[PDB]
C-alpha cells in the first residue's frame, strides 16, 4: 500500500573497469596512462556525469583504450509513504 | 556607402551559457561551450562593418 | 573490398533523408567534420553540430540553427551518420596524388582509384589509367 | 542492476482522519478534540505507533478511522554498463 | 463570348520537389520578405553551384538575365514560398486568388462566404469568380474579403 | 433560442442610454474587454473603465478620462453592462468562420448564423444559406 513515492539522485558518476584484469582506475599518469588500480568501487577515478558535466575533455584518452569499460555509478534514495489502516 | 568603407568582419551573438552555476550565479571553469567565460556565443554571421 | 565508406551521390537523396531525419555527416577541407540535421516540430530548419561521437550517458551532442549551403552538400562528401567508418587503416587515403612507375620503366603520377585488401590484411591499390594492382611500397606518396 | 542496498523506517505513526468529509486532523483543542482539518497526507496530525502510547492515551471523537502510517526510506546504487 | 480560365501560380511547399526541379536546372523564383523577389538557378556544366539573377523578368530575345554565384540556403527555400518561373508572372495579379474565402452577398440580402474554387476572365480582362454552392460567375466589385 | 446576448444596432439608441447614464459594454479585438460611462456633474464627458466585474464590497471599478470614437461604438458590438452575459458554454462562437458539407455531398465554407439549444442541453447550429440545423459534430471549425 504504496501512499507516495519519490526518488532522489546524490551522485551520478562515471567508473571504469579493466575488462581482463577486473579492477578500478584510481591514478594515471601526464600522458593520462594507467598508473594504479583498486578493488574497491568506493575509491575509484570518479568523472562527474551530472547534468552541468556532460562532454568532458580531461578523460579522453582514456575513454579510447578499449581495455577499459566506462560504467555509469548512480546513487538514489527513494522515499515511499505507506498507510496500513488502523 | 558601408559596404564600401566597411571591412569583412564575423559577427556572432552572444547568450548566457547553461552551464552556470545555480546557486552561486557563476559559471563552470571549462566547458566546450564557454571556455571559463561566463557568455556562450552562437554561430558566426559574415558582415560587413 | 571494404565496407568503411558509402558517399552519396545525389543530392536528392540527401533531401529525402533529411526529410526522414536521419543525420548526416560533411566533410570539410583542412577543417573538423560536421553533422547535420532537420530540427524537429512545428518549425523545419537546419541544425549542425561540431560533436560527432555517438550519444550516450556521458556524451551528448550539441545542436544549434545555421543557413547550411546546399554548395557545401552537393560539392563535399556526404555519409549516413550510423554507418560511418572512423579510419581504414591503410598508408595513402582515397583520392590523394600518388606517384608509380608504368610497365615499360617509366614514372607516371595519379590519383588512387580503389582502395583494397586481402584476406590475410595485405593492402592492394589500384590507380587511374592503371588497371593492375599496385602494392604499397611500390607507390609513392607526392608532396603537396 | 543492484550492488548495495539497504532499507530503514524512517517514521512510524498513526494518522487521524474523517469518515465523513474524508480530511485528515491538523490542529486540535485543549482536550485534542478537532478544530482544524487538511488534505494533506503527511502534515496531518500523528502520534508514535507503539503499544505505551497507545495504553498511555480513540480517545477523543467517535469517528474511529485511525491510519497506521509507515515512511520507508532506502538507500541503493547501481552499475549501469555500456 | 469569353476567354478560357487561368491557371494560379501554385506554390511549392515540399522541399524534395524543389530541389529536384532545380537539380533538373528548372527556374525557380523565391519572394523574399525583406528584400524582394529573386531568381535561383543551377549552373550548367561540370562546375555545379546555385546562382541568383534579379532580371525579374521572363527571358526574352532583347532581355538576357544575368546570374551571379549564390550559396542560396535551405531554411530560405523551406521558410519562403517558391514558384516556377514558368507560371509566376503579371498575367493576373488577381485580388481574390483560387481556395481563397471571399464574402459575397447572396439575393436573399444575407451576406455568405464561399470560398473561390475557379476563375476566369473574358474580353475585358474582367475576372469572373465561381463560388461553391451557386453556378452564376460574380464580379470582383461584388465581392468582399475577410482577413483574420 | 438563448437570452445570453442582446446588442444594440443604432448608435442613436447608444447616445440615449448614455444620456440616460446606463453603463455599457464595448467588446475589442484579441484585446481587453471596454466599459463606457457619461460622467456626471456640471461637466459632460465619456469615461472609460477596463474593469469588468459587478461593483461589490470588495470591488470596486475604476473610471478615467478618455476621447471615445464614434467609430469604435458603430463598428464594434455594444452591450448593456447589468444584463450581459459572460458566457453561453457552445463549442463555436457566433460569427465564426466554420465548414460542412451540403445535401449533396458537397463541402461548403459558412460563418454561424444562429446559436440554438434544446431543452436537454444539445445545442444546434444553423449556418448562412443553410436553413436546417447541424450538430456540433457534423460542423468544423475552420483554422484561421
Ligand atoms: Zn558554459
Amino acid at each position: 500500500s504504496i501512499e507516495k513515492k519519490e526518488e532522489v539522485i546524490a551522485h551520478n558518476e562515471v567508473v571504469f573497469r579493466s575488462l581482463t584484469q577486473g579492477l578500478y582506475v584510481k591514478e594515471v599518469d601526464i600522458y593520462s596512462d594507467v598508473v594504479s588500480y583498486t578493488k574497491d568501487v568506493d575509491e575509484a577515478l570518479a568523472m562527474p556525469n551530472t547534468i552541468n558535466f556532460k562532454n568532458s575533455r580531461k578523460y579522453k584518452k582514456l575513454i579510447m583504450n578499449l581495455d577499459l569499460e566506462p560504467l555509469n555509478k548512480i546513487q538514489k534514495v527513494i522515499y515511499e509513504t505507506h498507510l496500513e489502516g488502523l | 556607402f558601408i559596404n564600401d568603407r566597411g571591412i569583412k568582419v564575423l559577427w556572432e551573438e552572444a547568450y548566457f551559457c547553461p552551464c552556470l552555476n545555480p546557486d552561486t550565479g557563476h559559471p563552470r571553469v571549462d566547458c566546450p561551450r564557454c571556455h571559463g567565460k561566463g557568455i556562450a556565443y552562437l554561430p558566426p554571421k559574415e558582415t560587413i562593418m | 573490398p571494404i565496407q568503411d565508406a558509402k558517399p552519396i551521390d545525389d543530392i536528392v537523396d540527401i533531401m529525402t533523408y533529411l526529410k526522414n531525419g536521419k543525420v548526416l555527416r560533411v566533410k570539410q577541407d583542412n577543417q573538423g567534420d560536421i553533422l547535420v540535421r532537420m530540427s524537429p516540430g512545428k518549425h523545419k530548419f537546419t541544425e549542425v553540430s561540431r560533436d560527432l561521437d555517438k550519444e550516450s550517458f556521458y556524451y551528448k551532442r550539441h545542436w544549434v540553427l545555421y543557413n547550411v549551403s546546399v554548395n557545401s552538400l552537393i560539392t563535399f562528401d556526404v555519409y549516413l551518420d550510423e554507418e560511418y567508418s572512423e579510419t581504414t587503416k591503410v598508408k595513402y587515403p582515397k583520392d590523394t596524388i600518388v606517384e608509380y612507375t608504368r610497365e615499360d620503366q617509366e614514372k607516371d603520377v595519379a590519383m588512387i582509384k580503389e582502395i583494397l585488401t586481402d584476406n590475410n590484411g595485405n593492402y592492394f591499390y589500384a590507380l587511374i589509367g592503371e588497371t593492375m594492382l599496385f602494392d604499397e611500397n611500390k607507390l609513392n606518396k607526392v608532396k603537396d
